[PDB]
């Protein structure tokens, strides 16, 4: 009578357990060393040599270093276009201004504030979540979607008369916002945009739909991107250095894996229809009883 | 604890396919929290050599190591980059203990003979168990290869931790 | 409404019998000149695990009998092959008997609900388990107010999943051993809420613990076997 | 003493004899001859006899009206036991599960009993895990208690009926059909609420989202895991959104009142126990319809409930309060009444 | 029928009108509140303390502000807008070792605080509390929980937490001498009523 | 007779504990009444609840029985003389020899 | 949605009214279903399909 | 006991009692099995619930009660359980064409694709749903499409379940079209899905060695055209399974009867507790099916 | 609820005296009608060289049956059985009964014996009807014929020959039979052979299915059953794989048209078997005649 | 008698000396256990205070 597997593999029990780490010491999680598992039987050689743990390291600094050298990527930008310009920026965005008042010390909060935001970068920023709904599948449809919507050649009277009716209303950019007096900088900003009637200029709001305020406070500065992964920054009074984002010195690979939105799996409690109105997570409770 | 019995067999079962060495980690309040492991939906894992970046792509490099070149239509590599990174992860088995415990203690209420070389007694709020398998090409596995870890939730979020392979074998692996 | 079965019965299982409250049931017999025997569902008692010891005891003191002794034997050759030998006959009415197409012991009854509702189908289940040597053959009688019996085996199987394992040891660890089935639901008839009354019974001068159903509507169901 | 103050309250039942006057020929009632339905049996053979029954109303206004006037019975007990929160919430433990075991060493329920699934409620109506006790002399019991401010006045409060929540929540002071002005009225406290002129009495018992907003309202019941069959004193209080659908016009706030707004409970056990499809009985409830509870007769120390009992026939009208010490008095002499018709 | 146990009254407010009929012991059990006394079905006394009351006093669910948290959200921030300005609240991770010699550099700046709710609690007397002049009302939801608003990534999002102890209590719902008479309370428990 | 509580009925735990509490009330509260007061109505009542408190014989005789002036007898009460002599002296406008 | 034709066109026996309320409030307050509460006089009863 | 009394709180017009009038001998779903019943709980509109599952609904239909409509009079309705065994009448809605021999099952409705949402009975908030009476290879169609859509989908992203179920959902069954409104994922369907998977495992193990290289023998001798479609799924299997080439069987060593029997016999059991999942019971069994296809007389 | 059944053809009496000896036993018809011609009686409209017996068992298990009640000058007076209702059938069945039993119908085997159905026949017309055999014999027998459908092919050897031969051979109470071989003329009968190939190819695709739907479960919550079910199928790839050669390569990436193909065919090829894997059971016997010529049997379906 | 218990309700009222209720009139009929459990198991309060 053979013994099955699970018999001596309960007798058999763990040899060591013992805990590790992340590389950057954030996490610290135990493994378990079972004495029954066939990698015990398997008498695999192992090695570490130096070069290999070098390249590993470099591999490692790369993967780290994508996010941080684009927001470089995007500082020096701002830098080549305040040169590009002469320093004269225009007004892209819709509030009132007062000619008696000296424009001197918001420059220097200016200043003072991207030199914060360089200080502040993070890896979760607002162009990061900007640019990750662009990684999506979806994204290159309807990248193709609207570069034949826009470009679309004027209607002849036919369809007019006969044709269907045609249908791109408010955007939803997120945002840096630099605070100087208290030396907080901000993330994640989620803000939709609209354009005024009257002018051609930007107006901010609030995802639940509360008018965005901050630009009145001469302290404060912003920065904001798009989907469409434009660029502006906004001190108080709504002049705007405006510009794209350059990723060109980046590696696809590199980008595509180190952050991505991702695809869900069908797993328990979700629909197999697409789009359906989802019920309530399982939620495992550790105060209820298990059933 | 129910993972690990599976996942070894599991690995045993496929260690013809990809030679994967199975590798079981419990988990508690020192890496997530209890909201984030109440509805913790699944685990994913990725072996990365210190020179090959993955295992689903290509192993002498990739076309993918070409530049984003800033376009509108395909935005980075289009969608068959898309299907590479689903390619290059993998799930694992997982279960969650939301009362707390002690696995020497709690090892020995399951059946399992807890022989360690001494009773640290550790305690932990909530211990989520899962088993990964990190890749050795051959027989033969390299030190300098690690390992990552995605957690994904329903609401679509994750929180991506990955360390390199020598520091789980610093002791075990000159053991033998 | 009433089918009659009228039956020859010997003298060496009219103990515990007497009663109304009484199941025949037609199982084949190892010896062929009979074919089959009547036996009780509390002769299936003694030999179920599920059981105490106590009342083992009481049955082993009440049946010393030639009759419920090679009985015994026949019911104790095949491992786990009972399902392929018992077939039911219904409910005694009075005792040479008279038997229609409710007492019950008290430890293989069983129920997995508050009991509190109305109607109330009953089913007899049947479990073998491997744990054991060979095969630990639990007897149950269930009331339940449940009524489809898919859902039945999917709440079964909620409740056995240590037969079921145990099933597939004997599976994984003997190749030469095949087994059928885990057991087998089969229900007969229905009770309102009421009629069950955990009460006493006196036979034969001993004493016992019984569950009597006093409306059991009778309806014959078919060994469903199940895993 | 630790740092608050609990109000309990209670549904107390009365056996009484209410009187009925009507107009000559206020409804007109049409019969017929009556009809038998034919069954066979086996032995007997049941004859069921029907007689339809119209009811046409020749009135205008109320040509029949009605009043309580006299109590004989009281069914229940006047008790101070405690609702069994355990019992009506069988699945919610502790996350330790030590300290969870040394509670219910702690008090008196011993285990967490699994709910059932979707299929057996349907099936099964009821669950009543809590048994009938030994000996029910006294007869059927409840208390439940709300977990308030010990700063709360109590002479504003307690003396006079109110809703025990804070706040006015009858919906006669509101608009019909105005839900909008109806949660502005019961929820919001930029404004003051109609009964006493503050804000509210008791911010845990008050606005949305308190204790008891999470622990009484059987829509917030639907949340967690509960028992539905256990009876809870609080249910007519807490649950806003049927008096919010209660918001209608004054005749038809009494045609719900006079049809829909009557309570059943069984009489047999000591648990107050939720009936369903109750014809035997039904539990008319006049505190519904004001949405306010009743003073009853509390006090602090035994020596000053001596010199209220000890003292003369309508001692408990009055209210009187020592230092640190107080009587609220009941409203209407029931004590008195029911006690001296005996 | 509803009523209270253990209500507090107040002092400064003190009096007595029945003091001819009945006269008690100084000692503070008889003088503080945490027992009742009601009447049963037959006219006898009967006594309700905790001791009943911890039946349910000790239930998980009082202590679950996860769906008051949950409808906190819901109800969300407070809508009116000059209303805005009790809710600016940071919770954000500081390198401790180098603010622990940079405490002065916080000086440096000389825009002051904006005064937090719990703050803005505890300046109420006992009696207008439940007033509509208070405004943090809607704030204070739970015995065992403060709630709040706070300002995080420019995001005004609602937080709980357990007020550890009792004293964590504001003081138009616990106040001051009603402590020094739980003190006289524990003191009387411990029979040291005489301080040495 | 205060409730249809005839011996064919059942009862619950609601039903004998208010019968307890009325069994109680109504020992303690007339025991002994000829002492606790001399009321005229107040036994007049008393002895009527206690007349109607009976129920009826299964046969019962119209013809016999029957006083003069086609009155007719529901039931015959008796004490000793002590107490005979204070209810014939206390009620005796509701008394007639006949 | 009765038909007040009908009402207002058949012969209809008169009574003494007695509302406990005035009428008003009761139509306003809603005792009765269906309250067909025009003010002067509407002219579509005449018309007959 | 037989007779069940329902009543209504709303007054019906002509309307409501003309359209109920033309509901006789229909059947409708019980959840109680008492007397004096209420309209709330009769039906299904009590249980129905958009995105919550297909299959609870289905579990909880065939654990309901089942009862005929005959008989209102206004403000009754005057329902009758049918007993087991005796031939009564029945009256369907469901667009689905009968037969005078087949059997019955009840199964929760689908939308047909007019999308009428009119059952002829709605009293306020409230409305009737009626379950569909299906014929059984349509029945048990459904269920193993059902159970194929559950066994299927697990880890899969959104685009290949969607190619997938945009032609498994639609079933054509004699000129009519069926689609399947909420295919979504139950823990009860997780457990079926546990019964399916020990079910084949144990029909995996203790097959004879010579049945699971019987079709490599049939494959070999004869060429049929449902044996050219056999191979080509057993050979993709095979090229799946390993790109050697599948040696020839030869004499069979282990031959013996008892053997056969005993292994066949538990081999019959598991397939039967493999079909007891998508095989449902019958309801009821035809003994005349009316021209119009409206109703029939069923032997239940 | 009553049957007429006339014949168009010429009746002796002598043929029906022959006829009445088989007063109530169970016939079946394909649907009912109130008046029907005698040529839909039995299973004579069925029953040719080229079908078989499968196809009889499947037809069988949707005809309606009928017991015979009473015999005229013309005319046949059928009765429909009720559920529940006691009835008298005698046993031409060719096993004996005993009391308790369960009875379930399956279609003769000796088609052409050497009774002739005791010489009722007509032009082109021999009445037929099926057996009434208890149900543990009835569900043995069917094994025992499609193992004898498993071995048809490999009919090249002698040990085989010699197991068939044991196969043929039945046991039973005082009964014993040569059950015929469904091959003839060295080829298998269609019925047999597509119930045989799908039930071999439902155990093929089973085997090679249940990893990959085992481990698709197996993602989600564990317990001791699926860990056991994935040992159980590890013990049959070490005993299966010992001389297969190594790195087969099965791959984890299958596309979903090839997987839904092999389930469905696999509940397909499954679903036409519950013919034969399910027994319906009809009828069981209250009380038996002596000489076991006739029982009262109560009606089950 | 323990020196400590009240006298303030509990000797004020009729009731029974032995400190239970013992009326046997709130058991059920013909129920010894339930009625030995209300006497003498001090598990369970009774009825009367």
């Amino acid at each position: 009578d053979e013994v099955a597997r699970t018999d001596e593999w309960k007798g058999a029990g763990v040899s060591r357990l013992r805990e590790v780490w992340d590389v950057q010491h954030r996490v610290r999680l135990r493994v378990l060393w079972y004495v029954n598992s066939f990698w015990r039987s398997r008498e695999l050689s192992y090695d570490d040599h130096e070069v290999e743990l070098y390249r590993a390291l470099d591999a490692y600094r790369a993967r780290i270093a994508v996010e941080y050298v684009l927001i470089r990527a995007v500082r020096d930008e701002i830098y080549a276009v305040l040169r590009r310009d002469g320093g004269a920026l225009p007004q892209r965005f819709a509030c009132h201004v007062s000619r008696n008042m000296s424009w001197r010390v918001v420059w220097e909060l200016c200043r003072h504030a991207l030199a914060l935001w360089m200080d502040w970068a993070d890896v979760r920023s607002c162009i990061i979540k900007a640019l990750t709904p662009r990684l999506s599948r979806g994204a290159a449809a309807a990248a193709q979607r609207a570069r034949r919507q826009r470009e679309r050649s004027a209607p002849k009277p036919q369809e007019l008369l006969f044709g269907p009716r045609n249908e791109p209303a408010e955007q939803t950019w997120y945002a840096d916002v630099v605070r100087c007096v208290r030396a907080q900088v901000d993330l994640g900003v989620e803000v939709r945009a609209a354009r005024c009637p009257r002018t051609g200029l930007w107006i901010v709001r609030d995802r639940r739909g509360r008018l965005r305020r901050w630009l009145s406070q001469p302290e404060v500065c912003v920065l904001y991107v798009t989907p469409d992964l434009d660029f502006y920054w906004v001190l108080p009074g709504g002049f705007a250095v405006s510009s794209r984002v350059t990723l060109h010195g980046l590696a696809q690979r590199a980008l595509r894996d180190r952050f991505q939105n991702f695809e869900a799996v069908l797993a328990r409690g979700m629909h197999v229809e697409a789009g359906r109105q989802e019920p309530e997570t399982p939620r495992v409770s550790g105060r209820r009883l298990p059933f | 604890m129910e993972t690990h019995l599976y996942s070894d067999l599991a690995f045993e079962a496929r260690f013809a396919d990809d030679e994967q060495l199975p590798l079981h980690l419990v988990l508690d309040q020192e890496v997530l929290s209890n909201e984030e492991a109440e509805t913790l939906r699944y685990v994913y894992y990725r072996n990365v050599d210190s020179a090959g970046r993955s295992t689903g792509r290509a192993p002498g490099g990739d076309e993918d190591d070409a530049p984003a070149s800033d376009d509108a239509e395909d935005a980075v590599g289009g969608d068959r980059a898309f299907d590479r990174e689903r390619r290059t992860w993998q799930r694992a088995c997982f279960r969650v203990l939301p009362r707390p415990l002690e696995l020497l203690d709690y090892l020995r209420q399951s059946g399992l003979t807890v022989t360690l070389e001494k009773e640290q007694r550790v305690r932990m709020f909530y211990a989520v168990f899962t088993t990964l398998g990190l890749r050795c090409p051959d027989n033969r596995l390299s030190g300098a290869q690690t390992l990552h870890l995605r957690l994904v939730w329903p609401d679509g979020s994750y929180r991506d931790w990955e360390f390199l392979a020598r520091d789980l074998l610093r002791e075990e692996m000159e053991a033998n | 409404q009433a089918l009659t079965a009228r039956f020859f019965v010997p003298e060496g299982l009219v103990e515990f019998e007497a009663q109304p409250g009484a199941l025949l049931i037609r199982m084949e017999t190892g010896c062929d000149s009979p074919r089959h025997l009547y036996i009780s569902l509390y002769l299936l008692g003694i030999r179920a695990s599920n059981v105490s010891a106590s009342t083992r005891c009481l049955l082993e003191s009440v049946y010393t009998a030639s009759a419920a002794r090679a009985a015994l034997q026949w019911l104790d050759l095949g491992p786990h092959l009972l399902h392929r030998r018992l077939e039911t006959l219904g409910c005694v009415k009075t005792v040479l008997l008279t038997c229609v197409m409710l007492m019950i012991p008290k430890d293989m009854y069983l129920t997995w609900e508050e009991t509190r509702g109305r109607l109330q189908y009953v089913y007899l289940i049947i479990v073998y388990d491997y744990d054991g040597p060979e095969t630990r053959p639990g007897i149950y009688v269930l009331t339940s107010s449940i009524a489809h019996w898919q859902t039945l085996v999917d709440v079964a199987r909620g409740k056995f999943a240590r037969e079921r394992c145990s099933f597939v040891n004997r599976r994984i660890t003997r190749p030469r051993q095949i087994p059928l089935c885990t057991g087998v639901i089969q229900k007969l008839g229905w009770c309102l809420a009421d009629d069950i009354h955990t009460s006493f019974l006196v036979h034969k001068e001993l004493k016992l613990s019984v569950v009597r159903l006093d409306n059991f509507s009778v309806e014959l169901g078919d060994f469903r076997e199940f895993v | 003493h630790p740092g608050f103050a609990l109000t309990a309250v209670r549904t107390d039942t009365f056996e009484v004899d209410m009187l009925l006057y009507s107009g000559k020929s206020c409804t007109s009632v049409i019969i017929n001859n009556p009809i038998v339905t034919k069954e066979e049996r086996d032995i007997s053979t049941t004859y069921h006899v029907t007689q339809n029954i119209n009811t046409v109303d020749m009135g205008l206004g109320y040509t029949s009206n009605t009043c309580v006037a006299y109590v004989n019975r009281v069914r229940t007990d006047m008790g101070v036991r405690v609702q069994d929160l355990f019992r009506v919430f069988p699945m919610n433990v502790y996350r330790h599960d030590e300290v969870d075991r040394w509670i219910r060493h702690a008090a008196g329920v011993e285990r967490p009993q699994l709910l059932d699934t979707e299929t057996i409620s349907m099936l099964t109506f009821g669950s009543m895990s809590e048994r009938n006790a030994a000996a029910t002399v006294h007869g059927q019991k409840a208390a439940c208690e709300l977990i308030l401010t010990p700063v709360t006045m109590d002479v504003n409060y307690f003396k006079i009926p109110n809703n025990p929540r804070g706040r006015a929540s009858c919906m006669l002071a509101v608009d019909p059909y105005d839900t909008e002005a109806a949660t502005k009225a019961i929820y919001d406290h930029r404004e003051a609420d109609a009964q006493t002129f503050a804000a509210t009495h008791n911010p845990w018992a008050s606005q949305a989202g308190c204790l008891s907003d999470v622990l009484y309202n059987t829509r917030h019941r639907e949340r967690l895991g509960y028992n539905s069959k256990f009876y809870s004193p609080c249910a007519q209080y807490f649950n806003t959104e049927e008096i919010i659908a209660a918001n209608k016009t004054l005749f038809k706030t009494i045609d719900e009142y006079l049809l829909r707004a009557k309570d059943c409970i069984r009489g047999d056990t000591d648990t107050q126990y939720v009936c369903v499809e109750g014809t035997e009985q039904l539990i008319e409830n006049p505190c519904r319809l004001t949405q306010e509870a009743l003073p009853i007769l509390s006090t602090t120390t035994l020596a000053l409930m001596e010199t209220k009992l000890k003292g003369g026939a309508g001692a408990f009208a009055t209210s009187e309060t020592h230092f640190g010490n107080y009587v609220v008095g009941e409203i209407i002499p029931l004590q008195q009444s029911m006690l001296f018709n005996s | 029928f509803f009523f209270p146990v253990g209500l507090y009254l107040p002092e400064d407010r003190g009096y007595t009108t029945v003091e001819s009929k009945v006269k008690l012991n100084d000692t503070v059990r008889n003088a503080l509140p945490t027992t009742a006394y009601l009447l049963n079905r037959d006219r006898a006394v009967q006594k309700i303390d905790f001791v009943d009351a911890l039946k349910t006093l000790c239930h998980p669910v009082l202590h679950e502000p996860a769906p008051c948290l949950q409808t906190f959200t819901e109800r969300g921030p407070p809508s009116e807008p000059a209303m805005q300005r009790l809710l600016e609240c940071r919770f954000q991770q500081e390198p401790m070792g180098g603010a622990a010699r940079r405490i002065p550099h916080f000086y440096r700046v000389r825009r002051e605080v904006p005064r937090t709710v719990n703050e803005m609690k505890q300046d109420f007397v006992v009696t207008d509390f439940y007033k509509v002049g208070n405004i943090t009302l809607y704030t204070e939801l739970h015995p065992f929980f403060d709630f709040t608003h706070c300002q995080e990534n420019s995001e005004t999002v609602a937080l709980c937490t357990p007020r550890i102890v009792i004293g964590n209590l504001p003081d138009g719902l616990a106040p001051g001498p009603f402590h020094e008479l739980r003190t006289w309370e524990i003191m009387e428990h411990m029979r040291l009523r005489p301080p040495p | 007779v205060e409730n249809a509580t005839l011996a064919r009925q059942a009862l619950n735990r609601i039903q004998r504990s208010n019968i307890l509490q009325s069994f109680k009330a109504k020992m303690l509260a007339t025991l002994f009444l000829l002492n606790r007061t001399r009321d005229r109505d107040y036994v007049l009542k008393f002895l009527t609840r206690l007349a109607e408190a009976a129920t009826d014989s299964i046969l019962d005789n119209p013809t016999t029985y029957t006083t003069s002036s086609g009155a007719k007898i529901s039931g015959v009460m008796v004490s000793t003389a002590n107490v005979m002599q204070i209810i014939m002296s206390l009620l005796s406008s509701h008394i007639t020899k006949e | 949605m009765e038909n007040w034709s009908a009402l207002e066109l058949l012969p209809k026996v008169g009574i003494p009214t007695d509302f406990l309320t005035h009428v008003k409030t009761s139509a306003g307050e809603e005792m009765f279903e269906a309250l067909r509460i025009y003010y002067g006089d509407d002219p579509e009863r005449y018309n007959i399909h | 006991e037989a007779n069940i009394f329902c009543t209504f709180d709303h007054k019906l017009s002509i309307a409501d009692v003309g359209k109920l009038t033309k509901l006789v001998a229909a059947v409708v779903p019980i959840p109680q099995r008492l007397h004096l019943i209420k309209h709330y709980q009769l039906g299904l509109h009590q249980f129905v619930d958009h995105t919550r599952g297909y299959v609870r609904l289905r579990g909880l239909l065939r654990n309901m009660t089942l009862t005929l409509m005959r008989r209102v009079e206004g403000n009754q309705i005057l329902l009758h359980v049918p007993t087991h065994g005796l031939l009564y009448t029945v009256l369907n809605t469901g667009p689905v064409t009968w037969e005078k021999g087949d059997a019955l099952c009840v199964l929760p409705p689908l939308f047909h694709g007019p999308l009428a949402r009119e059952n002829l009975l709605t009293l306020g908030q409230w409305e009737l749903v009626l379950p569909w009476i299906v014929p059984m290879p349509l029945a048990l169609e459904i269920n193993q499409r059902l159970l194929i859509m559950g066994l299927f989908s697990l880890d899969r992203s959104y685009e290949e379940v969607k190619a997938a179920v945009q032609q498994l959902q639609t079933i054509t069954f004699r000129d009519a079209t069926f689609t399947i409104p909420d295919p979504v994922i139950d823990q009860h369907l997780l457990i079926d899905m546990k019964t399916a998977c020990l079910s084949m495992s144990m029909v995996a193990n203790l097959a004879s060695e010579l049945t699971m290289t019987y079709v490599r023998k049939l494959a070999l001798e004869d060429s049929s055209m449902l044996l050219v479609k056999c191979q080509e799924l057993l050979m993709r299997l095979d090229r799946e399974r390993s790109v050697g080439e599948p040696r020839t069987p030869a004499r069979p060593q282990h031959v013996s009867p008892d053997d056969e029997i005993a292994r066949l016999s538990a081999l019959f059991v598991m397939l039967r507790q493999l079909d007891d999942l998508i095989r449902e019971q019958v309801v009821f069994t035809v003994c005349d099916v009316s021209p119009d296809n409206k109703s029939a007389t069923c032997i239940f």
